[PDB]
């Protein structure tokens, strides 16, 4: 792993809220860096703190605070949140002040979603579609599909679990999730993923297939009032046994 | 600064040379490379100065004049499909990341077999020489298979309104 740790993985708020992203650096480092990245931005530098003191200035808009604490771990505040503030936030760490000789290391990053209304957040519907009988008659292979549907935002991590074990081979998922109403500002998204298995493997009932979707949704610290169930951070899943 | 070509697309199981210029005075400036994978944060690769350098990630060739440099993925796979940054790093801004190179990898699909099936419908087993408001269609995604050593192009199409047009001589069974 990247050494650098970051909290939290998910984060969603209404416009103009105040959130603080904590970053514990690589245990052995004295530089911490903050980078913001949106699709229409790429990897932009924000600020760097050496041994507790401020080093490199960047484009931390007035709204942003950044502190390295005495224990060398950093907080980064992003006040009065605009919709444009929706980006992927990366912490980083290094041994000395300059990263010339001794290099940088990034954590996994925070995904901040700033939305107009938390009513926009939706769990993903999930459905595994069993392969066509034709694919077998033609390719002597079988392709399962998993549709993950109607989620906002697109914090979604899909995974396939055959016979209880997790499979990385025979697996394929769309990098970008498909918008449902492309025209709507806060459209819900939809993701598709395929697991191809051999013909015989599908033709076996002893084999069980699971498409499982991680959804980084609403906090247990967020206020909720809808009659509909709270769209919290949760796993939605589809199972499927082999048909002879 | 540095500049590398926007996009590049190479083939599986091949060495991939990622070129980057820096005719600007690479004085005591280290040549750094970081990569960024599908949906992930940036990670370090390898970094040099006046000579060539090796590590378990890549090999780094630097020019005699140091005005250019070459990141080398010893043998590329669909995994190595990433965004590659060639950064200069020197002394005490300057910790910034350029556009880099959108590296793309393509599989050696030996036997295309275009055929769209009713599963929702799914388009699969086509060549790379193919690419994709009421309906939803997904971008094509490839899936390699350990043991079987077979990589497969596929893209999903679905709507809610019925298997309609989404390709050469593709198979449409009754
Ligand atoms: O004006 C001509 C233009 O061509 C260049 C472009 O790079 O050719 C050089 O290419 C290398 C840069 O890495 C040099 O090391 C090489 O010696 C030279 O041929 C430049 O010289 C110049 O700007």
């Amino acid at each position: 792993d990247s050494g650098v740790t970051q909290t939290p993985k998910h984060l969603i708020t209404a416009t103009g809220q105040r959130v603080t992203l904590r970053c514990s650096p690589r245990s052995g480092d004295l530089s911490v860096y903050w980078y913001q990245q949106s699709l229409d931005q790429g990897l932009q530098f924000l600020i760097q703190y050496y041994n507790g003191e401020e080093r490199a200035k960047g484009n931390i808009l007035e709204r942003f605070s950044a502190q390295q604490f005495p224990d060398l771990h950093s907080e980064l505040n992003l006040s009065s949140l605009e919709l444009g503030d929706s980006a992927l936030y990366f912490c980083a760490s290094s041994v000395a002040v300059s990263a010339g000789t001794y290099e940088q290391y990034f954590g996994p990053g925070t995904r901040l979603t700033v939305t107009e209304d938390l009513k926009n957040v939706f769990p993903p519907e999930v459905a595994v579609f069993e392969p066509s009988e034709a694919e077998i008659s033609h390719t002597q292979k079988a392709t399962l599909v998993c549709l993950a549907t109607g989620f906002y935002p697109d914090h979604v991590e899909l995974s396939w679990w055959v016979n209880g074990k997790e499979v990385h081979s025979g697996v394929c998922t769309d990098p970008q999730p498909l918008k449902e109403q492309p025209a709507l500002n806060d459209s819900r998204y939809a993701l598709s993923s395929r697991l191809r298995v051999s013909a015989t493997f599908w033709q076996n009932p002893r084999n069980h297939f699971r498409c499982q979707v991680q959804f980084y949704g609403l906090s247990e610290n967020d206020e909720w009032t809808q009659d509909r169930a709270k769209p919290v951070t949760q796993i939605v899943s589809a199972e499927a046994w082999g048909r002879a | 600064k540095t500049t590398q070509p926007n996009s590049m697309e190479s083939n599986e199981e091949e060495p991939v040379h990622l070129p980057c210029n820096h005719s600007t005075i690479s004085g005591t400036d280290y040549i750094h490379w970081y990569r960024q994978l599908p949906s992930q944060g940036p990670e370090y690769v390898i970094h040099g100065l006046t000579s060539n350098v090796n590590n378990r990630m890549a090999s780094l060739a630097i020019a005699e004049d140091r005005k250019s440099s070459t990141l080398i993925l010893h043998r590329a796979t669909l995994r190595d499909a990433a965004v590659y940054y060639c950064i200069l790093r020197d002394g005490r801004d300057g910790l910034t990341f350029g556009k880099g190179t959108h590296l793309i990898i393509q599989p050696y699909i030996q036997n295309p077999d275009p055929a769209v099936y009713q599963l929702v419908c799914l388009f699969t087993d086509f060549d790379s020489q193919t690419n994709v408001s009421d309906v939803y269609i997904t971008d094509k995604c490839v899936l390699d298979m350990r043991s079987m050593d077979f990589k497969s192009n596929s893209a999903v199409a679905w709507s809610n309104k019925a298997c309609a047009n989404a390709p050469e001589d593709t198979f449409f069974p009754s």
